[PDB]
């Protein structure tokens, strides 16, 4: 029901918002995205959860760069999930990411088949 | 580590 990530299971917050901290003072341009796949999801699989991705690309164009990499079969569909929500696909990754970022400094991105999280 | 999308 809850935006629940692997990623922040298998690495503490210490660890995570240092890693956080860095990579937004390295790569200012972009901002850090976790992407897993939601529960119940059917739908392919991500080979990477990490990307750095500009703050100037919408979530549509992001929608894009991620469909390619899963590539979907027929009538398969691709939704997101922030914080419980779909986000729009008007908004953009910077103000995403301003609006929505964990405290780590990383933002989370759950990725479904279906329009509703979890189900 | 990180992968740039797009690179
Ligand atoms: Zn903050």
């Amino acid at each position: 029901g809850s935006m629940k990530f692997v990623y922040k299971e298998e690495h503490p917050f210490e660890k995570r918002r240092s890693e956080g901290e860095k990579i937004r003072k390295k790569y200012p341009d972009r901002v850090p995205v976790i992407v897993e796949k939601a529960p119940k999801a059917r739908i392919g699989d991500l080979d990477k959860k990490k990307y750095l991705v500009p703050s100037d690309l919408t979530v549509g164009q992001f929608y894009f760069l991620i469909r390619k990499r899963i590539h979907l079969r027929a009538e398969d569909a691709l939704f997101f999930f922030v914080n419980n929500v779909i986000p729009p696909t008007s908004a953009t990754m910077g103000q995403l990411y301003q609006e929505h970022h964990e405290e780590d400094f990383f933002l989370y991105i759950a990725y479904s088949d279906e329009s509703v999280y979890g189900l | 580590d990180w992968d740039f999308l797009p690179p």
